[PDB]
């Protein structure tokens, strides 16, 4: 049913994301980490002992809470009607290509000008500090901030991005998808409800759907630089141990 | 089998 569908895509949205933009918008308005010794600190509270470079460390951390995301990415499609309908090499495709998509897309509402958020809400790591951080991991983040910025000019809320990240993960333009027709059926009914709920929720700006479309293609680009960097850790950082589930997202992309 | 059908089967 497509009448209903805005409403249930949100609806998910708020049951499967333990982090979501009016949550992220309350704590950046909360421990700061700025440099070498906040961090230390920060790691004290919020991370438990069972060694490795500070930039190794911040690194597993990054990668466990994608390893999170991409759960509840994968419930959150389930409960896109007709999702579940598919193959399940085709919700293995979807997924594959998308998680990292909308991780980005949905980072920008943790992401201000100065930092972003970490540790679930409990933590602010400064932007300064992660540019002052050693090659390569000093070039991770900087461009997913410049994506979130010119992304939050667009003063998106939580209704809109649901259907934006839906979207994302329901694109019949995936490399080896079977169903691509009734794929990217799928994709027009969430893209035809999704330009009804901006001109409803923007009605002043009656041009933020194709501005949209283009963070679509901007994101996909953004992943595929990204991944690069995935391999240069994974060849030349023997510390960098990379999470198996996000060793095979980015095999064979 | 992969841990994204795990994901997905579950
Ligand atoms: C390129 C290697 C790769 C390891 C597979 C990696 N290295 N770093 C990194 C390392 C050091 C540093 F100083 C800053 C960054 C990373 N940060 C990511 N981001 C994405 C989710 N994340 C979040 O908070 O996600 C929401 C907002 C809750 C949805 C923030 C961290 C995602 C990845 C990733 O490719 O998996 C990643």
């Amino acid at each position: 049913d497509l009448k209903s569908l805005a409403k249930r895509i949100y609806e998910a949205y708020l049951k499967n994301f333990n982090m979501n933009k009016v949550k992220a918008r309350v704590i950046l308005s909360p421990f700061v980490i700025h440099d070498m010794e906040t961090l230390c600190m920060a790691e004290k509270t919020l991370v438990a002992k069972l060694n490795k470079e500070a930039e190794v460390r911040i690194f597993h951390c990054c990668q466990c809470t994608s390893v999170e995301t991409v759960t509840e990415l994968t419930e959150f499609a389930k409960a896109i009607p007709g999702f579940a309908n598919l193959d399940l090499n085709d919700q293995v495709t979807l997924l594959k290509y998308g998680v990292y998509e909308a991780i980005f897309a949905m980072l920008s509402s943790v992401m201000n000008k100065d930092g972003m958020l970490v540790a679930y809400g409990n933590g602010f790591i400064t932007r300064e500090f992660l540019k002052s951080l050693r090659k390569p991991f000093c070039d991770i983040m900087e461009p997913k901030f410049d994506f979130a910025m010119k992304f939050n000019a667009l003063e998106l809320d939580d209704s809109d991005i649901s259907l934006f990240v839906a979207a994302i993960i329901c694109c019949g333009d995936r490399p080896g998808l079977l169903n691509v027709g009734h794929i990217e059926k799928m994709q027009e009914g969430i893209v035809h409800v999704l330009r009804l709920h901006l001109q409803s929720n923007h009605p002043d700006d009656i041009f933020l759907f194709p501005k949209l479309l283009q963070k679509m293609a901007d994101l996909r680009q953004l992943v595929t630089e990204h991944a690069q960097l995935v391999q240069i850790i994974k060849k030349t950082e023997s510390d960098a141990a990379l999470h198996p589930l996000l060793q095979e997202i980015y095999r064979d992309m | 089998p992969s841990l994204l059908k795990k994901l997905l089967l579950a």
